[PDB]
RNA sequence: CGGCCAACUACGUGCCAGCAGCCGCGGUAAUACGUAGGGUCCGAGCGUUGUCCGGAAUUACUGGGCGUAAAGAGCUCGUA
RNA sequence: GGGAGACUGGAAUUCCUGGUGUAGCGGUGGAAUGCGCAGAUAUCAGGAGGAACACCGGUGGCGAAGGCGGGUCUCUGGGCAGUAACUGACGCUGAGGAGCGAAAGCGUGGGGAGCGAACAGGAUUAGAUACCCUGGUAGUCCACGCCGUAAACGGUGGGUACUAGGUGUGGGUUUCCUUCCUUGGGAUCCGUGCCGUAGCUAACGCAUUAAGUACCCCGCCUGGGGAGUACGGCCGCAAGGCUAAAACUCAAAGGAAUUGACGGGGGCCCGCACAAGCGGCGGAGCAUGUGGAUUAAUUCGAUGCAACGCGAAGAACCUUACCUGGGUUUGACAUGCACAGGACGCCGGCAGAGAUGUCGGUUCCCUUGUGGCCUGUGUGCAGGUGGUGCAUGGCUGUCGUCAGCUCGUGUCGUGAGAUGUUGGGUUAAGUCCCGCAACGAGCGCAACCCUUGUCUCAUGUUGCCAGCACGUUAUGGUGGGGACUCGUGAGAGACUGCCGGGGUCAACUCGGAGGAAGGUGGGGAUGACGUCAAGUCAUCAUGCCCCUUAUGUCCAGGGCUUCACACAUGCUACAAUGGCCGGUACAAAGGGCUGCGAUGCCGUGAGGUGGAGCGAAUCCUUUCAAAGCCGGUCUCAGUUCGGAUCGGGGUCUGCAACUCGACCCCGUGAAGUCGGAGUCGCUAGUAAUCGCAGAUCAGCAACGCUGCGGUGAAUACGUUCCCG
């Protein structure tokens, strides 16, 4: 066990939590009912990279907020698909909830979505190097971004062996606190089993 | 020890006595922390001591320290892979500790029903010469006698 | 010698072949044996083509010695360790005949890191 | 029909049965074994074995070498 | 110092003789054989004998090579320079052949001091046919002959001509500085070294003394073993030498160089690594984990550091994954395709160990198309703590919080690669400075974060109470008060900032002042590229394989707690620095709603009844401790120590304490007298010792783990040795 996660290194510093809520007896089953909602949005939405969640409670009124690079795929043109997702999050006994649904600015500088590209690549036929390479040059010709490196581990190219590879362009600061490190994970489905991809993104700091 | 010597401890004088060797004295008799208990049975040494000799106890403390303080140890030395009992002089600090670390042990295993009695009856013995602790300085001063032949390194 | 073999699964007479061949290695040693464990194991995959692993260790009066190897069978793997054992206990010996060779002896000769350094006078020779 | 060397997938088997000119392939997911689809090269032929030359500058005339890789006689005198 | 012969000198070793002279000498890492006390070793005088020739004496001379230095004499070989008088190509190489040829060895005859194969003892060692010690025969020496081999090597056949230089040194001729003393210097011939061009080479390197450029002649090689061996032959007194195969077998054997790793190689550094100390473990009893054995089962995983109070932050049932037995199968649990329905569902009765089965009571809402529920029939399917951590992801340990790991461009090399990253200094640090065919960059280092130590502003409740009032003992208890703590927000404050001295005037370093604090203040969090196919398919996920009337699933009971042992971590002791009894003083942190639970009362005590007040800076955990202090008693004993084991009697939780909980009371009173070899932790608020709290949790096996405070030492000379 090598590296923390950078999310959990700078929490109360840089990053933020991503459930706002306050619970002195209800604390499990409000968590219990967090994780649901989590594991059901990242169930029904995959089309669209579902790059963050948010949940804020109040008494009966309950706010999900998320994050997609594809607004339009998520909310049916009607509501259809507002009404399913209303529907089913009534189910989940969250009695009044309402949602957000927003958009990133920058789908390539956020590392969430980065690694859903280059894992969903790497699925169906990509060569690996390729994908990493794609995601490095897309990333670095944003304005803002000022380093990422990329490691993906695994059976790469449907081989017995094992191996793990990373390319990195610029500054990627781990052990710098103020340094904010946005870091996305997400295992890539392939016929030969299981491919892991992180993404590491250093966009200078915040004081 | 590898970078250079440590520096040392400023323990203080005894508010009681005012003198520097009956703290040192207590701190080696002392026990797990217990160092009310100690003092205790160091003052209640002292005093029994003035009683038997009708005198100021310090002053027989040193007698009983330089009568038991060493000058000549013997250390194992290895120089061109092999080693000898090397004699070498005892810097006073050293000697001053050893004198005390003796009288304190050997007056540990007297038999006397209480450790204020063994630790008098010891200085007492000690100050007149006679004391297990004066016995332990000559078997180390003729072990340095005996290694003089190995002095030249 | 006592040897005690701690092995698992499915290693019938690995532990009294182990335990015999380890145990006649007491006299090798220079120094009394405190102690000496055997572990067999053998690797669940078939596909490795050395599945049995034989491990020792022995406290030669305080000096741990220990070894590993492996082979396709229980006699192999306790045999080559065997062998591994006696190697180290050779390497091991430290007694006269072991470092009559390593004293920096040479009088004047093969300076050493231990050799004993020059006496030099306050004066320059000339 | 792994590379040399044109031409790849599936099923069966699992350090077996077997293959193989060399390197080397068989350890429940084999483009190297067996069989089927596909493909390639030849074609009244196609392969295997035996033998000779070539590749081999590997007996070097063309056209090699001898300090450490194999290779300067232990050193001289002197006959053809 | 080229060779042969003859004669001869001195030092030293050995022995013999004679003085003086005593009790050891000799030998080694350490000793013992051995010598000596019958007079040794030591010292002095004399004598005999053999062998080798210190200083000169070297990378210096001579010889074809082997090789050759005490001195003198005799005989003798070659080389070099100059003159060039003489002959006039008479040269070079040389198969075979002949001669010479270190040391060892062989023969015959001498000699034999020292040394010394073999051989004897001594020692070391597990064993020593060895290394080391004491003796010691051939041999080493001479004469005359054999042998004919060597890492006989410059691992480089001989002859000749040509191809930049620089600098030592040996022999000889000569012009000019000129003292002409002087290696003055030059030129030239012949040797012998070093460095270096061009060129050559796979590279290392060679390089006018070629391994360069060429010509003449000779010897030899044709993959590695078998094998320089067999057979035959020749030579030899013999040892043996020379010439010299094949069968068979392998897919290599080799040379140079590069990067690592390693060394009982060197240098420079670090770390509780050692040393200096303090306290332990190993011996006892018990708790816990593991191995082994046992069993129906003792579920599985974890095996040096880095497994073994580990997964387990809680095994009576459950957990539970194992065993025995009893049931069940679209299943204990999902979702979809169909047929039939208004019931599913509960509530009581019985049977059963229970699962389950059976009986009696209750019965859908849409809205006409059917939806929610289940029934069975099904059918897709579920379901596996089943296998493979050597197919994986994720997560983690470890080297190691060590300072290291790399890249772009350039340059060097045929290339692997190298440089940067090395050198001097400096630091905790690849930290920095100065240099430098390198110039930069990245990940690391450091800083940014938390906590702790000082102060300022803000701040007063549930927290303080200094100055005022009411208090009744019972107190900030109460009205009030910001003053002092404290709580939590903002800020300042340590930056070598300053001074003095070392320093390349550079990094850095020493000391001082000011300050709460001085030199990354203390402690955390933070763990580079990688390694160890390290751990984990049993948190989870997952490729492939396997089971599917079962390896899925429900239930009761049992097991995970078995015990002749072995290992590991701990606790309690073996006592007077203590045991026991009475009084008495000081903490922090944390927890609490179907939880903390007070006063009171009832029990001797676990505890019972009861419920005040508390989602808590308020109430409860008592107002909070124990070691501590004071007083009494015990008097060195297997004890008033020690508490194991066991008998009896209880309390609580729980459906249920048999296997298998904790606690209380009475009695019982084991080992144990400070623990072998060996080994562990710790550098200061640390070790040692004392108590308190939390998580898991109905209860607890908790002496475990994670925290909190109380009291509080010794020692560090220093890197030779052990470890990394």
């Amino acid at each position: 066990g090598q590296k923390i996660n950078p999310h959990g290194f700078r929490l109360g510093i840089t990053t933020e939590w991503k459930s706002r809520w306050y619970a002195d007896k209800q604390y499990k089953d409000y968590v219990k009912e967090d994780v649901a909602i989590r594991k059901l949005l990242a169930t029904g939405l995959e089309r669209a990279g579902i790059a963050d969640v948010e949940i804020e409670r109040t008494r009966d009124r309950v706010r999900v907020d998320i994050h997609t690079a594809r607004p339009g795929i998520v909310i049916g043109r009607r509501g259809t698909e507002a009404d399913r997702i209303r529907a089913d999050l009534e189910k989940l006994t969250g009695k009044q909830v309402q949602l957000n649904i927003l958009e990133v600015k920058n789908p390539e500088s956020q590392a969430q979505l980065v690694a859903q590209g280059v894992a969903e690549q790497l699925s169906n036929r990509v060569a690996f190097r390729r994908a990493m390479r794609k995601a490095i040059q897309s990333a670095m010709r944003q304005p803002n971004v000022k380093g990422i490196r990329v490691q993906c581990s695994g059976r790469l190219g449907g081989a017995e062996m094992s191996r793990s590879e990373f390319y990195r362009e610029g500054r990627v600061p781990l052990h710098t606190l103020r340094a904010d490190i946005d870091y996305g994970l997400y295992e890539a489905k392939t016929t030969f089993g299981r491919i892991g991809v992180k993404v590491w993104i250093y966009k200078g700091d915040i004081v | 020890p590898r970078k250079g010597p440590a520096p040392k401890r400023p323990l203080v004088n005894d508010p009681v006595y005012g003198s520097q060797l009956v703290t040192q004295l207590v701190n080696k008799v002392l026990l797990e922390g217990k160092k009310s208990l100690a003092e205790r049975i160091v003052y209640g040494a002292l005093e029994q001591a003035r009683e038997k000799t009708g005198t100021d106890p310090v002053v027989t403390l040193k007698r009983a320290l330089d009568n038991v303080k060493p000058a000549l140890e013997v250390r194992s030395r290895r120089v061109g892979g092999a080693t000898y009992q090397v004699p070498v002089e005892v810097r006073p600090d050293r000697s001053t500790t050893l004198a005390l670390r003796w009288l304190v042990n050997f007056s540990r295993q007297r038999r006397e029903k209480t450790m204020v009695e063994r630790l008098a009856n010891e200085i007492l013995d000690a100050s007149n010469g006679l004391g297990a602790s004066v016995k332990r300085r000559e078997d180390t001063h003729k072990m340095a006698e005996a290694n003089r032949a190995f002095a030249h390194y | 010698m006592d040897v005690d073999v701690s092995t698992d699964g499915e290693l019938p007479g690995a532990a009294e072949y182990a335990r015999e061949k380890i145990g006649r290695l007491s006299r090798r040693a220079h120094r009394p044996v405190l102690h000496a464990r055997v572990r067999l194991t053998r690797h669940g995959d078939p596909a490795v083509e050395r599945p049995v692993i034989a491990q020792a260790n022995l406290d030669v009066n305080g000096r741990q010695v220990r070894a590993q190897v492996e082979g396709v069978n229980a006699r192999e793997a306790v045999d080559r360790l065997e062998a591994r054992l006696r190697s180290r206990l050779e390497r091991i010996a430290e007694h006269w005949e072991a470092r009559r060779g390593g004293v920096p002896a040479e009088a004047g000769r093969e300076w050493r890191h231990e050799s004993e350094p020059a006496r030099r006078p306050g004066y320059f020779p000339r």
